[PDB]
Order: structure tokens, then C-alpha cells, then sequence
């Protein structure tokens, strides 16, 4: 919820979009087309995996029995052992629930961020030839074909080719 | 007319928790607490010794049940609930410290203490350690007066640890079932045993007298122990009631010791054990057993803690 | 200070604005009017409460005395007990100060964020009929009345109704 | 031209907090996270409370006169006092603290007879140190004496099997007489030896008669020893004198909490975290009141205060 | 990576820019000039130092020996002491690695944020007299001199002085 | 015409770690774990007593090696491996707890216990504590029968702590090398020592009999100790084999005690010590010694953890 994109001004996500986290749905003369962005999908996934590899880590740290399940140890040292072990369970349990809550916050906001980095980038590409309507869409103010879309996608769309055209139309 | 960017979504996602909200649905999430036990001891690739009817402390003194374990080698030592340390009734003083040492020993290697004896008996036995008829602890010698009632001489025996690693030394004090029995075994008069080294100094007086019969014996033997540092010398002095060690023990290396109630399995690989099996997992935490040992995920209270691996899931 | 809104390009807050965290102050022909936004005020408050409910939690975990205030325990085990308890106090004290510092960072930046989500949204509404001056204000380039404000507020303001008008200017 | 401006609220005097990044940054509203307020009473509302007063927790097992009302109590919450005393006739408990720890969490105790009977000895040795109406003794114990002064005390064996389904607590005492003469008067002459065995226990005891200062007008001492007998196990005692026999075994009733306190009980306030000087009643995660509090407590921390921002960055003119 | 500025749509940084973290490189009629921003450089640095002062803190907390390096303590209490000390080493090591990873995340994203606060501010200054090309640059659609740059820098550049000029110059 | 904003960069930056990626280069980073030891004991400004050949427990009883330390003051107490507690052979029962009290004592101040004695000897000595010829522990009196074999009377001595702070009280039980030797020193018959206060109650029987010779002595002395609360009274009763305290000890204030193998240095300031020197540092963590004491950065496993102080470094 940090950046306003996901669950903000974009109304929802696309259950038909199997091959990515982020992508494009366009409407022009020829037809309607959908394809998911690689560069930013890859980007997020990579930050998630980098989180995982950090936690799915193995501690190389060995502990032995101070205790005895078969003949109980003397009762006083038994009680110190138990009290300490319970105190560590508190620390670890708190750490566990905290780490997980925090990583989750961050993972969700990592996602809001990358969406709102796709957007703000495409916006930048199109300069003055289109407009923010505000539901995660750009109304293009010039006729455009399906090879014009692809050039936005793979980041080649030239503006000062369609500038004047789209400007009187505003 | 328009182009629109947007993110993916699934129809039924999973609830997680955040700093800020509870049960927020995300696209994909993953578990972080291990809940799955393997009800076996996973010993693949490890030198395992399962002690069975032998008690860990028996490996040191050597009652009949431990005959196959006087000199073992292990990476992983398994104690059982049926395990017994003792043939002739008695206890180890400070048993748990001694268990802990033995569990991590890598097993033991025995060396003779080089004691010999003049003008006493050396071969006292009892029907409580049965080998073929009466026997005794295999690593110990029950020292007796030459004949019934005879005076047991004032003796001194000493042993120097000339090896390069610390030696484990055991001996026993015999508490006869009656005063008569004490003097029969050892002659009349006050008995005193002392045991000294440079880091150790203690003395012991037997307390002969009536105990119930356990394994048909009214007397008791109490074992005591010490670690002798390389180059230090133990000295025993005694005029009876003394159970002498025949062999010292040396620790072999490094091992793990566990207590278990489940079978061994040389097919699965595991490094975290508890009485009810092995915890095999990569996750950072576990909710299976707070007493697990080895290299374990940290134990926590919670049954589950899901880590988001996806984004906010917003459907139609 | 993460997003630039609060204590950034907005110069300050309004001590007269009792009924919200975020709101509107307008100037047009008719007069000057102030009313606080509900949808985003509610939004932040809800994230703060969600923080609180997580900490004002009670541990269901019971501890007993290992210790004795009336006849001291033997001294060696007493010293171990004390050293462990002191070690736990270090861990918890560090955890406490850290948790609170971190939650605070996040609470402040939660707020910067929601302001700069009100802004960027209203901006989006108005399309091309106004301009970012940069002190958290929009200069409207057409005459507009007090029923035009309310339509921005409750999110109904139509742009292509006032488009041409506001353009030559 | 006309304009519309959005903006956030602010207050004239806000509160300083701390962040990752800066110290004492003022925010609109903030809230406290460390408990500093004590309630100088023991809040026992809704809990079965036994306040042990002049009775010492360990006395509830053996039964000096001052513990007579506590031989068989029930409690969720047990309160020890500094005036509490375990003992009438001078002596001590061996391993007292472990025993206190067991008793504090016991839920109270229920007593059962050990079913011992005795032939051709005395059973009713008393002392002016346990005053009930004239000389008495520990109510749950029997002071076993020779039949007449100087007489030989027989070699005895008594055994008891825990047939109940829960573990039993077993006490006995060794008597160290003030003089050797006194020992032989009570028990006859010759070496004395007591042994106590079960399947998980084995120990033997020799009295050390001889001169101690007088405490409560007694030169002898009694030392109590104890053990837990597992369901279906048997204790056996063997002895030829100087032995203080238990008459009743103790069974733990359930679950409870035990605390040591110097303050009054209050059945009107509800609390689950206690220390010697009262109750910590609070929802906050941390507390700076007492590092030794027990129960269900916020975690103890060094700091006096840690404020949690509940508002935004506060900016005025 | 959070905000898109550093290592995002700005392609890289300037190894010649000694006197700041953030600054300006301009191209106009007269020449090409570089000078680093103080107001936002100071701002970030101050948040970094405030992190540091919090960690380079000293614990006033004293601990004593429970242990003995010369004559070993009895073995059972020795084992408990070792097991507890090892358990604390686990907690602290985890805390250490976690604190440092987290602070670093935050320090990096603190930087992305301040850049993308310089940008969005300058943008705001220039109103409609220039354009986002999208590599961290503004193409100015009116001729402008080196005293016009400085007025953007120290935040005085007036827009409605060059408005019309730069506006037809966009057609 | 154009203007462009941008951030700085360096040609070779440092790798750090983040929540999200490993080894991400940043402009400037700083170390967070101390790795640098100072191989000396930094004692500047602290009242230091380095015990040398005196053992900490010797300061209480007073063998010849400890003669300069009977009454010291310190903020910082340094034990050495050559330190020895004892002239005549024997041990302290519960020695470690006593060391721990002494280390934090601030040093000790001695007060006479005000015992005087009738119709016994008071001046028993031994060649094992050499001052000029035979001597004894300086703070103790070896009580002997008036003549060899004579009966040692039943004695009672008591001492009340009238000061406002707790007193440390020490006494010894002598276990003679032979029964003959016991009766020679103390007369024949059973010996019993008792020691009582309001929070203490114990009794002791010597165990005469043969030990190896250590420092040419076959007997042993065992020291025992207690804390006497203000206004409480210790009472000793005994008929021989008892080594009496002449002086009680009072703790002076507060101090730190450490065990060390390195030199003292009054030029460097340090508050965190270990056997191999001082940790001097502001960093929150340290990887030098898990056993350091004082005011120390917390010990951690890792050799290094770098804290970014710069931004993400992206170069040409
Ligand atoms: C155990 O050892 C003793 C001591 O050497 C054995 O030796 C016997 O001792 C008697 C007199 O003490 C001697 O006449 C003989 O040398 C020994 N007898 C025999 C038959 O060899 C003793 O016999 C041993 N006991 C057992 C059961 O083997
Ligand atoms: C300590 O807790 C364990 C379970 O973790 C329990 O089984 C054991 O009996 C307890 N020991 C003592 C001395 O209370
Ligand atoms: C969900 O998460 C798991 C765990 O990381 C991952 O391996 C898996 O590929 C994900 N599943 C789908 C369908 O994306
Ligand atoms: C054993 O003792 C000698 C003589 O006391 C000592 O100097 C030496 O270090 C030891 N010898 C060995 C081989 O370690
Ligand atoms: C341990 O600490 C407690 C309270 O923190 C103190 O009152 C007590 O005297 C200390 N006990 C010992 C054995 O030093
Ligand atoms: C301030 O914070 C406290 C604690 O969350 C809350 O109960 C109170 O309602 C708040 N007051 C105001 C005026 O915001
Ligand atoms: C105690 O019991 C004995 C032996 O049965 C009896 O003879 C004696 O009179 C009793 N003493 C008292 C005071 O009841
Ligand atoms: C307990 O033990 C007895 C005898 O050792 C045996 O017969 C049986 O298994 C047990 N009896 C009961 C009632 O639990
Ligand atoms: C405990 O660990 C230390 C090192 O930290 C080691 O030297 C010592 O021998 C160990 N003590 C015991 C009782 O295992
Ligand atoms: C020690 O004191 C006794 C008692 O008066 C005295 O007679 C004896 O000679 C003394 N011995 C020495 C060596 O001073
Ligand atoms: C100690 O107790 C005695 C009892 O005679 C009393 O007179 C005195 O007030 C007490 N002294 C101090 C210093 O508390
Ligand atoms: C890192 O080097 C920088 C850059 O010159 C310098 O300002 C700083 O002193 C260094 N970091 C620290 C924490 O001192």
C-alpha cells in the first residue's frame, strides 16, 4: 500500500496473465493484446529469492543434551535448565514472528514499488503524446498500430515521430 | 486509444501477517516453521553405536551387558530406556556429567593402568555379574584380603597419564551389606580410601550395613571418577573396600549422543535428533520438539508462520 | 521524510484541522472552505491500530521463581542464575529499543506516504486543467464554484467538462 | 486565479520519540510501551489463595505447630512470607530450594498414610520445642525411640509402594543427638545407619551426635531429606535408630504459582504478574519495575521509557 | 532500487563530483557546469550519521566471570554455563546479521529516496517550461544562461517569466 | 539546452549485504565487528592488584606467598596461572563461589575475631609454610592439645558481626596423615566440629589416614566458609582437628576480577578484558573472545559485518 499502485489506483490484477507479475493490456484499431513484462517481473522475483536464500540458510551450530529424558537430573539444576530453555523459546518465538511480519511488509511494498516503476517509466517514454487517466492507463492521443505497441514494450517508441499529430488532438 | 499496465492475481491466495494488518491475502506464500517429524533416527553416513541393554556408563566399568561396547567408536551414540549401567547394585556419583562427557567422546579406547598386586586376592566375584557363573565388572578388580578375616595391607597404587590426551579414571567404594561381611572381606578396623592428583583430592569411608536386596545383594558399590591431565598422576591409597580400575579410558574424538525410542535408518540423512526421531528440514524454525539436539532449526511456540513470496493479491 | 510530502514540499500542517489527518483548503470566488478527507485518514489510522494490536498483545507464557529473596540460594548456582537473567535483560532491552525505533521510522514514513497518495490522486483527477505549483497546491485554470470543489473531494469531478475552458490560460 | 490545497494536521506541542535515523523527533501523538506503574498489593481476584503467614512452605510437609492449618491445603496462588518458619526442633532440609520449587507449583498437597506400624519400640518421642499442649512433635512424622532408655533399637525395615497414579513426595529425618550419651539413651549403643532405596534413589546416612549450641533449647538437630516416588515404585527404609519416620506421604494436587511477598492480598484487582512488592497490571509488552517478577509478565527491560509514535511527523510554524 | 532513481532511470553516477552526493550537470549556450547540491546531500548524510550514533553507542552493562580458565569448574555446571553462553552467541549473531542487513536495505533506499526528491522538486519548479526525457534530465524549451541555472539551483527560478517563450517553442 | 541531476560514484566501492541481495557494492561502508585485540591489560586509572604467585583464596587464609595481600584494595584484580591458594596441602570446599565473591569485593579489610584460648596450644606450625622456619597460615590458628596425647577440651567460640556489612568467615578441618598423629595432636576418641549461625548449620568429622606426601605432608586441611550477616553470630564447637580463624574479612566495595596471561599497562584505558588482553572499541560486536568480561561489545560468530554508510554505487 506504500506507493499507491497495487490495491490503490490500479483497481485489480489480471487472472489471465500467467507468464509474469507485471504486463500490458492494450486497445487499438487492430485488436486487443496482452503480454507480460520480463525486465521488471524478473526484478521482483530476484529480490524475493534473495530474501529466501537468506532464511533457508542452515545454522552450522551444534548443541548437545544438558538434560536427561530417561533418568531425570537433580531437581535444582533441572529447574535452571528449564527456565533458561523457556527463556530462549520466548526470544526465538518473538524473533520468528517479528522477522516474518517485517519481511512480509517489505515484500508487499517491494511489489507496489516495481509496478509504480513500470508505470512511471512508460509515462516518461511517451512524453506529451498521451495522458494519465488514473486507473493505470494511458489514453494515446494518436492512432497507433500493433508494431507501435511493441516499440513501447521493448522500449524503442520514439516520441518526436508522433508529437505534432497527438498534440492538436489535445 | 489506450495502453494499460497491471499486475497478476490468483482466485484463491494465502493469508499472511504483516507489521500492519492480520491475514492479508497474497499471491504465493511459504512456510517457515517445520512441523514434520521423521519417526526414525537418520544415521546415513554416520558411525552409529546403539547401546541397547548397555548403559552408557557401563561402557566404562563393564558389566556383562556392555561386553560388546568396552572399546567402541562412534559419530552418533544412541542410549535406550532399557539401558543399564550396573550389574552389582550401586550408583555413579555425578553420573550426568559423566554421561555428558561420554556422549561427546567419539567413543573410548582402553589402556591398562599397569597395576599389579602382592599378597592379596584380585579376583573377587559375585553372582550378580553372570558370565559363566560368578564374574565381575570387566574393567575393574575386586580386591580382597588373602583369606577371610585377614588384615588387608595398607596399599598405594599410582598411575601417570603419559599419553597426550586426558584420561578418564574410575574406581569404586564397596559398602558391604553387614559389618561382619566387611571384616570378612577386608579384615576388621576402620577403612579409608584416598584419591589424589594435582587437581583432585578426596577421601572415602565405606558405610557397611543393611540394605534391601537388589539382584540378591545387600551391599552396594559406588563408582567415582576423574579426568587425569596428560602428565599428571593419580594415587590411590586404601586398606580395603576398594574396587580398583584395571584400565583407563581415552576419548577417541568427537561425537553426538542422543536418547531415542525409535529405530535407526541408514537411508535418510539428518543432523537434528530428538527422542522421537529426526528433524529433516531447511527451514529456520521448528515446532516439533524443544529438546532436539544436533544442528537444528530454532524451536518456537508458533505452529505456523507464513512468509509472503508473492505480491498483494487483488481479485475482481 | 521518505516521500517528500510531510516536512518536505508541503510547508506545514494545519492546527485548525480537528476532524482528520489529511484534508483540503480551497480558495475560489464564493469563499474559503476546509474539510478533512475520510478515506485516507481512516487508511493511516487503520495501519497504526494494526501496529498497536500486535504489541499490546499479551504473552501467554508463565515463569516461576528459580530464586529466593528470603533465604539466598547457594552462591554458585545463584551466580549462574544472575548471569543468565542479566544476559536476558540485555537481549530484551536491545529488542525493545530496536523494535520501537523501527516501528517509529515506519509509522512516520507511513504518513509521508498517504499524503503523497492523496496528492498524486487528485493530480490524476484534474488531468490538464490545473498545475503543480509545488507547495502542495493546485492552481485551477478555470473559474470554479463550491459544488465543483465537493466533486473533486468525493471523487466525481469530470475533466472533459472544463477542458477547453482551462486551456488557453 | 483559483486554487485547491491538500495538507495534514498538526498540534502545537507534540511528543519526542526516537527513530532509526534521528533522536527526539516530535510527532503528533505517541504512546508508552514500558510499564512503570506498580500496584503495591497482591492481586488475587478469582484465585484460590493460601497465604502461608508464620508457616514455612517446607513446614507444610513435616508439620510443626505453626503449620497445623496447612497440612492439606489447595491453592492456585501460594504466598510465602519472610516470617515463615519450616521447623520447630532445630535442623534443616537438605536440598531445600528444589523442594520449595516443587511445592510452589504443586496446587497444594493431599496427604495419605504410609501404613507403617511398629512393634516393640516407642513411637511417641516428643520435645518441648514443638509446643501443642506440652511437648509434641512434627505432626506428619514419628520420632521412633527404643523401648526404654539405653535399650537396643531393633534392625527395622519399612517399605511403602506408591499405588496411586501420580508421583508421591516422601520425607524422613536423621536425628543428630546433642551428645553421644543422648544418642545411646534414645537408641542404644553402637553404630547407627539408615538407608533409603528405591529404583531411582539410593543413599545412606550416619548421624553425627555431639555438641551444638542450643537453639530453641535443643542441642540436637534434625535433618530432613526427601524424594519423589514414581507411581508403582517402592521406598524402603532400613535403620537401627536416629530415624524420624514419615507417617504420611504427600501428593501434589494440580497446578499453581508460588510467590514471595511483603504486601497485602487484594481480592478485588486481577493480576497475573507478581513480585515481592506487588502486582504488575498492564497490557504493555515491557516493564521496568522488577527484573524478578513471575507469572505472565511483560519482559523486563533496562530503559525507563520507550515511546511508540501513534501519529505523524508533527510540523508547526 | 525502491524509488527507481539510483540504478534505475538515472544510468549512473559521476566520478568527478567530489563535493557532494547529489548535484547538477547542465548544458547551455555559454558552457557546461557542475556543482553539487548541499541541501539534500546534508540531508542524507545526517540520516546516516544518526544511524551510526545509535550503534556506536556503548552498553553500560557489566558482566563477570562465572567460569574458570585456570582450574575448570565442576563439569555439570560447566556444561550448563557453556550451553547458555552458546545459546546467547546464537541470539546475538542472528541479531547482528539481521540488524546490519536491515540497516543496509534502509540506507540504500534512503538514498534512492533523496535523489528522487531532488528531481521531483526541480520538476515542480519548472512547471511547464521543460520536459522529462527520462534519464534524469530536463530539456529546457527556452534559451537560458548561466545565471538562469544558478536560480534553479538556489531555488529562485521564476516560471511565468519564461512561460510563453518556452511554450510555443514546444510547437 | 538541458539540465541533469545525478549522484556521486567511486571506481572501487565495498561489498555489503542487504535483506535482498548479497555483495551489493556501495560507496562507503564501515565495520561493525571488532577484530583487534590489545595483548595487554589496560589498567589506566584503576587501582590494580596483580596477585602473582598468590592465589585469590590465599588472601583470606594467608600462606606465605600471600603475605603482601592480606588486606588489599582494588578496582581490578588479576589472577595468574602460577597463583597458589595453599601452603599446607588441602582445598577449599566450594572454591569457585568464594573466588567469585572475592573477585568482586573491592578487596578485603581484616578484623580480629577476638578469640582467646585457655589451656591449649595455639601455635602449631608446619615446615610447609616457611617464613623463618616453620610457620602457619597468617590469619589462622592451629589449635593443639597442651601436650602430646593430652585430651583437647570441648570448646565453644562465638563471634558476632557487629559491623554494618556482611562478614566472610573461614575455618579449616585438619585430616591427619595417620590416626596416631591425630591423637598425638588432639588426644584420642571421636572428633566433631560444628558450625552454626541463623542461616548456616553444618557439622564435620575429620578422616585421618594415609595420603601421599605433598610438600612433605601426609595430612590435609580443608577450608570451609560462610557469610555472616550484620548482627548474626557464628558459633564453633569442637574438640580438636580444628583450624581457627583469627580474623574475619570484610568486602571493601566493588571490583572486577579477571584471569590473565599478559602484562599490565597503565597507559591504555579499557573496560573489557580476557585472558589474552583488552578489547578496546566502540563497535557493538566483537569476534575476539566469547569469554571477555567487563563492559564488552556482544560476542558474535561472524568475522565481519559491514554497515553501508554510502549509497548504491553505480560506475561508468
Ligand atoms: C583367586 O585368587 C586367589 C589368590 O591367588 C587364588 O589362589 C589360591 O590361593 C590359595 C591360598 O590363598 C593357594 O593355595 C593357591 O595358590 C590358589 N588356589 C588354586 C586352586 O589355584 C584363588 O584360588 C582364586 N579363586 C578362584 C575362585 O579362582
Ligand atoms: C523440564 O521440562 C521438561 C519438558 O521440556 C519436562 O519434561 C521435565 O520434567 C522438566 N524438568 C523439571 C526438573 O521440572
Ligand atoms: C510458490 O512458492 C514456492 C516456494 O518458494 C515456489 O517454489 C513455487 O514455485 C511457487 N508456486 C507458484 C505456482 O508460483
Ligand atoms: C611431564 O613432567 C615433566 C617433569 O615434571 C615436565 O617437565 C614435562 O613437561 C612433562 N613431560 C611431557 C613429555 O609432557
Ligand atoms: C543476584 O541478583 C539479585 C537481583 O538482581 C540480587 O538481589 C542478589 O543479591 C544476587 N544474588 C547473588 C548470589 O549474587
Ligand atoms: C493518542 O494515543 C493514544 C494511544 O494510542 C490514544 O488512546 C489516544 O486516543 C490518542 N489521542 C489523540 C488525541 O490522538
Ligand atoms: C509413649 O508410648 C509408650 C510405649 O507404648 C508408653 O508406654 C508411654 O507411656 C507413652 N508415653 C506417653 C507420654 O504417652
Ligand atoms: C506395577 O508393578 C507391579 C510389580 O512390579 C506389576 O505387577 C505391574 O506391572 C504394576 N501394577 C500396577 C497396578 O500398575
Ligand atoms: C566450555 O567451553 C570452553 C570454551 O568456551 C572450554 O574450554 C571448556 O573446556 C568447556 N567446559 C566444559 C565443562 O565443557
Ligand atoms: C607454643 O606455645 C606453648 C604454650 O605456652 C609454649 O609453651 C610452647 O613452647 C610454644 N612453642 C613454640 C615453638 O614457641
Ligand atoms: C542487633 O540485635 C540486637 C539484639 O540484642 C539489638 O540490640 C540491636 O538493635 C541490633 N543491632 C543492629 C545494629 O541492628
Ligand atoms: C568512509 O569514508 C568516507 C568518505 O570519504 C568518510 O567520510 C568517512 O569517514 C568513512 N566512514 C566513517 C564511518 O568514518
Amino acid at each position: 500500500g506504500l506507493f499507491g499502485a497495487i490495491a490503490g489506483f490500479i483497481e485489480n490484477g489480471w487472472e489471465g496473465l500467467i507468464d509474469g507479475w507485471y504486463g500490458f493490456r492494450h486497445q487499438n484499431a487492430q485488436g486487443e493484446g496482452t503480454a507480460a513484462d520480463y525486465k521488471s517481473t524478473q526484478s521482483a522475483i530476484d529480490q524475493i529469492t534473495g530474501k529466501l536464500n537468506r532464511l533457508i540458510e542452515k545454522t552450522n551450530q551444534q548443541f548437545e543434551l544438558i538434560d536427561n529424558e530417561f533418568t531425570e537430573v537433580e531437581r535444582q539444576i533441572g529447574n535452571v535448565i528449564n527456565w533458561t530453555r523457556d527463556s530462549m523459546t520466548e526470544v526465538w518465538s518473538y524473533n520468528a514472528e517479528l522477522l516474518v511480519a517485517m519481511e512480509n511488509q517489505h515484500t508487499i511494498d517491494l511489489a507496489d514499488s516495481e509496478m509504480n516503476k513500470l508505470y512511471e517509466r512508460v509515462k516518461r517514454q511517451l512524453r506529451e503524446n498521451a495522458e494519465e487517466d488514473g486507473t493505470g492507463c494511458f489514453e494515446i492521443f494518436h492512432k497507433c498500430d500493433d508494431d507501435c505497441m511493441a516499440s513501447i514494450r521493448n522500449n524503442t517508441y520514439d516520441h518526436s515521430k508522433y508529437r505534432e499529430e497527438a498534440i492538436q488532438n489535445r | 486509444d489506450k495502453i494499460c499496465l497491471g499486475h497478476h492475481a490468483v482466485s484463491n491466495g494465502t493469508k499472511v501477517n504483516t507489521l500492519t494488518e492480520r491475514g492479508v491475502e497474497v499471491v504465493n506464500a511459504t512456510e517457515t516453521v517445520e512441523r514434520t517429524n521423521v519417526p526414525r533416527i537418520c544415521s546415513k553416513g554416520k558411525r552409529t553405536v546403539d547401546l541397547g541393554q548397555c548403559g552408557l556408563l557401563g561402557t566404562i566399568t563393564g558389566p556383562p551387558q556392555c561386553d560388546q561396547f568396552l572399546e567402541f567408536s562412534a559419530d552418533l551414540i544412541i542410549e535406550r530406556r532399557e539401558g543399564s549401567d550396573v550389574c552389582y547394585p550401586g550408583k555413579f556419583v555425578n553420573e550426568e556429567a559423566l554421561r555428558q562427557i561420554l556422549r561427546e567422546s567419539g567413543g573410548i579406547d582402553k589402556e591398562t593402568m599397569g597395576f599389579t598386586y602382592s599378597g592379596i586376592r584380585t579376583n573377587g566375584t559375585t553372582s550378580a555379574c553372570r558370565r559363566s557363573g560368578s564374574s565381575f565388572y570387566a574393567e575393574m578388580k575386586w580386591l580382597l584380603s588373602n583369606t577371610d578375616n585377614a588384615a588387608f595391607p595398607q596399599m598405594t597404587k599410582s598411575y601417570k597419564n603419559t599419553r597426550k590426551d586426558p584420561a578418564l579414571i574410575i574406581w569404586g567404594i564397596h559398602h558391604s551389606g553387614s559389618t561382619t561381611e566387611q571384616t570378612k572381606l577386608y579384615g576388621s578396623g576402620n577403612k579409608l580410601i584416598t584419591v589424589g592428583s594435582s587437581n583432585y583430592q578426596q577421601s572415602f569411608v565405606p558405610s557397611p550395613g543393611a540394605r534391601p536386596q537388589v539382584n540378591g545383594q545387600s551391599g552396594r558399590i559406588d563408582f567415582h571418577w576423574l579426568i587425569l591431565n596428560p602428565n599428571d598422576t593419580v594415587t590411590f591409597s586404601f586398606n580395603g573396600a576398594f574396587i580398583a580400575p584395571d584400565r583407563a579410558s581415552f576419548l577417541r574424538g568427537k561425537s553426538m549422543g542422543i536418547q531415542s525410542e525409535v529405530q535407526v535408518d541408514a537411508n535418510c540423512e539428518g543432523d537434528c535428533y530428538h527422542s522421537g526421531g529426526t528433524i529433516i528440514s531447511n527451514l529456520p524454525f521448528q515446532n516439533i520438539n524443544s529438546r532436539a539436539v544436533g544442528k537444528c532449526p530454532r524451536y518456537v511456540k508458533q505452529e505456523s508462520l507464513l512468509l509472503a513470496t508473492g505480491m498483494k493479491n487483488v481479485p475482481e
